[PDB]
C-alpha cells in the first residue's frame, strides 16, 4: 500500500522537475545573452581647441 | 571560436526575430523583422547611408526609411530580405557563421509548406549550414514551459496557432489555426487612436503605435466592468510619451484593442476568438485527453504580456467548459521568448542529434526534404 | 514479494486477466487483456513515450492509443500480445518467474482447441514453466462454491459456457454454450445510448460504455413491469459521469441492455436466453441427475452481480421446471472472482499434482499434448 | 402549381435539403440548410435587406454574411432556423406546404430519437401537416435503386449510417455507423489546401472549398499509384476558378480529400474506412444472408459522385470477402438524389397509405408518437 503511490509520485515529480531541468539547463549553460555591455563614451573632452578639417 | 559546434537558434516571426546559441536561456539579440529602405533623395555626399538597412539598423535610421516586414501570418514572403536578416542576426551580431554550426529555425505545424521548405533551402544554399532542423513552435513552447501536455496558444504578431498536444503527441484534427494576431491589434489601435484625434498611418507612426501597445495596453479579465468605468472616466486613462514630446492618453481603447483577441469582429474578422479556439482544441480531442488539456492551457508567444490575458483566457474557457472540471492557464515569465528558449532546449537534447538534415541529404533530396525529416 | 514455491494462476478472458498465486483468494492484480498502441503523430523529442503499452499501461495512456484485445469469444488469437501481457503480469506485478513455478490457465470446454494448445506453448517455450494445466472454468467455479454438482453459468466476456456437472463428472451432451457475453451487452449499450443522443465510437468511448454498464445496469426481476415505470418516469433514471465533466442520463436502457441475457435477439442472436440454457442443461440429463442439478444452479463470473439476476434466474428456471421440485441458485459474494479462487483451489490441491503436463512430456510431444493431459 | 394533395418529401441534412412532391423522381428544388446573417454594420438606407437570409438567398448575398448550418451530424440543433428554411422551401419556392399536404421525412435508423420528436412537432404544429411519416434513408435508397436487399451506405453530410437490409427486413446487429461524411472530407481538403498556400477560414472561403471538392475531387481505384503520378507530375493538376478571378491549382489533394473515406485516420478518426465498414455489415449477418448482401453493396447519398468510387469499393470488399463469392456494387445515376427519390416512392406507394400518422393520432399522443408509429 506504500510502494505504488510512491512510484507514481516519483514519476510525476520526474516529469515536472525534468521539464524544469531541461529548461534550466539552457538557462545555465548560456547566461551570456542575458548579460549587458559597458557602452563606453569618448565625449570629446577637448573644449579648448578645434579640428584641422575644412568642415571644422 | 565557440567552445562547441552547437546549433544556432533563431525564431523568425512576423514581428520580432530573436537569436542566440543552443544551450543558453536567452537570445543574444532581438531585432524587428525589418529591412528598411530610404524614401528620400540624398543631397549631402559622404554621409555614409546604406541602400538598405537590416533589423535594428532599419529601425534606428527609420526617420527617412520605409520599413518592410518579410514575414506575414507566420510565413516568409520575401526570402531575400530574410537572407539579409539571417546574415545580420547570425554573423554580424552573434558573430557565428552558419557555415560552421547547425541551425534550428521554427514554424507552426500548420504553417504553409513553402515556408518550412524555403527556410531549409536558404540556410543550406546561401549560408552553407552543415545541418538544418525546423522546429515546431508548439513543441518549443512546451519545452520552455516544462509541459508535454496542453494547448499551445501562442498569440503572436503573425498567427494564433491553437494546437493540442498530449504526452508529446499532436492531435492535428483539433488544431484551430487562426488568422487573428498581434499585428492586427497594432493596426486597430492606429485606427482607434485616429478616432481619438491622434492619427497614425506611416511607418514611423506604426512603430509608435506598436510601442504604445507594448507599454499601455491590457486585456482586462472582465472587460464589461472595466469599460463601464474606462469609457466614463479619465481616471482610467494612461499617458504615453511620443518621440517628439507629444502626449497621448488612452482610456477604454487601451484594452479594447487587445479585446479583439476575444472580439475579432472589431477588425472585420470572422472568428470565435482565442478562448473558443482554445476550447475547441481541447473539446475536439478524445475525452481521456481533454481532462488534461483543460488543466493545461499553455500560453506562449508575445501579446501574452498584456495584464488580464491569462485570467481572461482562463475565465472564458471555464465558461465554455463543462462544470466540475478544472481549467488552468499556464503563463510563465518565459513568455514571448518561450519559443526561442524551447529551441535552445531542443537543440541541446542528445536525442535531437538524430533529427538533423545534413548538408548531404539536403542536396540529394532538395528542400522538400524538410517534410521527410522535420515535420 | 512471495514466500512460497507455489503454482501460479491466470484466468485470461476477452475482457481482463485475473492473476495471482495458488493458495490465495484473490488475484494479486487484474490486467486488462489489452495491448495499446499510439494512433497519433509524435511531436516532442526526448519526452519518452513507448511504442506499445501493456495491460494497465494501455489503459493509463489510452487517451491517444487504439486498444486491442488479443482474445476473442473465449480464445487467444494474438498469441504475441498474450506473451507480452503475461511477461508483465508475472515479472512486474506478481513478482514471479514461471520458470520456478507450475502454472494453471483456464478455458471453456466448448471453445476451439487451438486456445489450450497456444496457451500451453507460450508458457513452456517463452516462459520455460516446469509444468502446465488448462482448467475448466466450471470446475473451478464448483470448487470455489463448495460443490461437486451443478450447472455453471460463467458469464464470460466472450462467450457463456453453460455446463452441467454431476458428482464430479461432466455431462457434455447437455452443454449449451451461448454466443452472448459481456462484450455483446456493451455493444448493445453503445447502440442504445446512440438512440439517446450520445455517440460512443472510439476506444476511449468504448471503454466508457463498458464502465457505464458496470456502474448503472441491472436486469430486473420483472422486465415488463420495470420498463413500464422506467419508460414513464425520471424516478428510475441514473446519471453517469463522463470523464470530461459532462454527464449521461440513462433510463430503461439501464436494464434493456442486460435484458439481452434473457433476450439475445436484441443483438441478433438466435437464442431464448441464459435461463433456457440453464434449463436444457438440466433437462438433457437423466432424471436421477436432474434433481441435484435443479437444486444447484451456479452463478459465476460477471453479470451475476446485476440486481434481479439471482432471483430472476431462479424464477425463470422454476417456471420451466416441473412442480414439486426445488429449483435453487448459488450466488456467493465471491462474484466475478470465484473462478479465480477455484483456480487457486485446484492448483494447490494434492489431488491435482498428478494432473500437470511436465516440461518433459511437453518437450517430447509438443502442444497437442494438452488435449490428452488436461481434459 | 399542384392540383392534388400529394405527400411532400424533404431530405434534411447538414448540407442541403432536397425537396419536392411525392410522385416525382427528383426534388423540385434544393434548399441549402443555411441561415445567413450580416456580419457588417449597415450605412445606407432604402437598401431593402433581410434580418436573416435563407437557402439560396443566404448563398447569393454571402459576400458579407456569416453562414450557419442548423444541422450537425443529422441532428437539428437549431430548429428555429429550420422553420425559416422550411417556410421558404414550401411557400416561396416549391409552392406546396404541409398545411395542405401530408409530409415524409428521411432519417438514419440510429438518429437520436429526440430529433424525430422535434421535427414531428414542427410539421404538425408550425406547418399544420394533416399527416406524417419518418422513413429510413436506407429503405428509400433501396426503393429508388430497385432493390429489397443490400448494404446501404447513405453517405450523409455529417454522418454515414451503413445499414444492411435483407428481404425488406432490418438486420440492426450488423449496423456499422461511422462518424465520417462529406463535411469531414471538406475539412481534410481545406487543411491540405492551406498547406499549399490557400487557407479557407471565413464563410466565403468555406463555401469555395466545398465547391472545389464537389467539382475537382475523385477517389480512383488505386490511391498509391494515383499518388505516385499525381505527386510527381503537373499533368494531374487542375486549376479551379475562385470568385475574384484568381485560381487555385490542386494536385494529389484532389484525391487525398476523398481518400478519407478509405482512410478516416486522415481526420483523426479511429476507423478502417467505408469498405471495411461495409464488409462488417455483410460479414456480421448470417451466412445465408451474406451471399445476397455481397451481391448488393448499395451506394447512396453524397460523395458517391467521386470518380472511381464504384471500383474502389467493389475491389476493397472483394479483397476482404471470401473467395468464390461474387461481390457486386450498385451506384446508379440516382446518386445523391436516391434518398429523396425513395421518399417520393414510399410516400406514394399504395402499400404505405395506412403507414401515415394522422393529425388526430398526433394530438392525442403528442410528438413522441413518431417513436411508436414510424420506427
Amino acid at each position: 500500500m506504500q510502494a505504488l503511490l510512491g512510484a507514481r509520485a516519483k514519476e510525476s515529480l520526474d516529469l515536472r522537475a525534468h521539464l524544469k531541468q531541461v529548461k534550466k539547463e539552457d538557462t545555465e549553460k548560456e547566461n551570456r545573452e542575458v548579460g549587458d555591455w559597458r557602452k563606453n563614451i569618448d565625449a570629446l573632452s577637448g573644449m579648448e581647441g578645434r579640428k584641422k578639417k575644412f568642415e571644422s | 571560436d565557440e567552445d562547441e559546434t552547437t546549433a544556432l537558434v533563431c525564431d523568425n516571426g512576423s514581428g520580432l526575430v530573436k537569436a542566440g546559441f543552443a544551450g543558453d536561456d536567452a537570445p543574444r539579440a532581438v531585432f524587428p523583422s525589418i529591412v528598411g529602405r530610404p524614401r528620400h533623395q540624398g543631397v549631402m555626399v559622404g554621409m555614409g547611408q546604406k541602400d538598405s538597412y537590416v533589423g535594428d539598423e532599419a529601425q534606428s535610421k527609420r526617420g527617412i526609411l520605409t520599413l518592410k516586414y518579410p514575414i506575414e501570418h507566420g510565413i516568409i514572403t520575401n526570402w531575400d530580405d530574410m537572407e539579409k536578416i539571417w546574415h545580420h542576426t547570425f554573423y554580424n551580431e552573434l558573430r557565428v557563421a552558419p557555415e560552421e554550426h547547425p541551425t534550428l529555425l521554427t514554424e507552426a505545424p500548420l504553417n504553409p509548406k513553402a515556408n518550412r521548405e524555403k527556410m531549409t533551402q536558404i540556410m543550406f544554399e546561401t549560408f552553407n549550414v552543415p545541418a538544418m532542423y525546423v522546429a515546431i513552435q508548439a513543441v518549443l513552447s512546451l519545452y520552455a514551459s516544462g509541459r508535454t501536455t496542453g494547448i499551445v496558444l501562442d498569440s503572436g504578431d503573425g498567427v494564433t496557432h491553437n494546437v493540442p498536444i498530449y504526452e508529446g503527441y499532436a492531435l492535428p484534427h483539433a488544431i484551430m489555426r487562426l488568422d487573428l494576431a498581434g499585428r492586427d491589434l497594432t493596426d486597430y489601435l492606429m485606427k482607434i487612436l485616429t478616432e481619438r484625434g491622434y492619427s497614425f498611418v506611416t511607418t514611423a507612426e506604426r512603430e509608435i503605435v506598436r510601442d504604445i501597445k507594448e507599454k499601455l495596453c491590457y486585456v482586462a479579465l472582465d472587460f464589461e466592468n472595466e469599460m463601464a468605468t474606462a469609457a466614463s472616466s479619465s481616471s482610467l486613462e494612461k499617458s504615453y510619451e511620443l518621440p517628439d514630446g507629444q502626449v497621448i492618453t488612452i482610456g477604454n481603447e487601451r484594452f479594447r484593442c487587445p479585446e479583439t483577441l476575444f472580439q475579432p469582429s472589431f477588425i472585420g474578422m470572422e472568428s470565435a476568438g482565442i478562448h473558443e479556439t482554445t476550447y475547441n482544441s481541447i473539446m475536439k480531442c478524445d475525452i481521456d485527453i481533454r481532462k488534461d488539456l483543460y488543466a493545461n492551457n499553455v500560453m506562449s508567444g508575445g501579446t501574452t504580456m498584456y495584464p488580464g490575458i491569462a485570467d481572461r483566457m482562463q475565465k472564458e474557457i471555464t465558461a465554455l467548459a463543462p462544470s466540475t472540471m478544472k481549467i488552468k492557464i499556464i503563463a510563465p515569465p518565459e513568455r514571448k521568448y518561450s519559443v526561442w528558449i524551447g529551441g535552445s532546449i531542443l537543440a541541446s537534447l542528445s536525442t535531437f542529434q538524430q533529427m538533423w538534415i545534413t548538408k548531404q541529404e539536403y542536396d540529394e533530396a532538395g528542400p522538400s526534404i524538410v517534410h521527410r525529416k522535420c515535420f
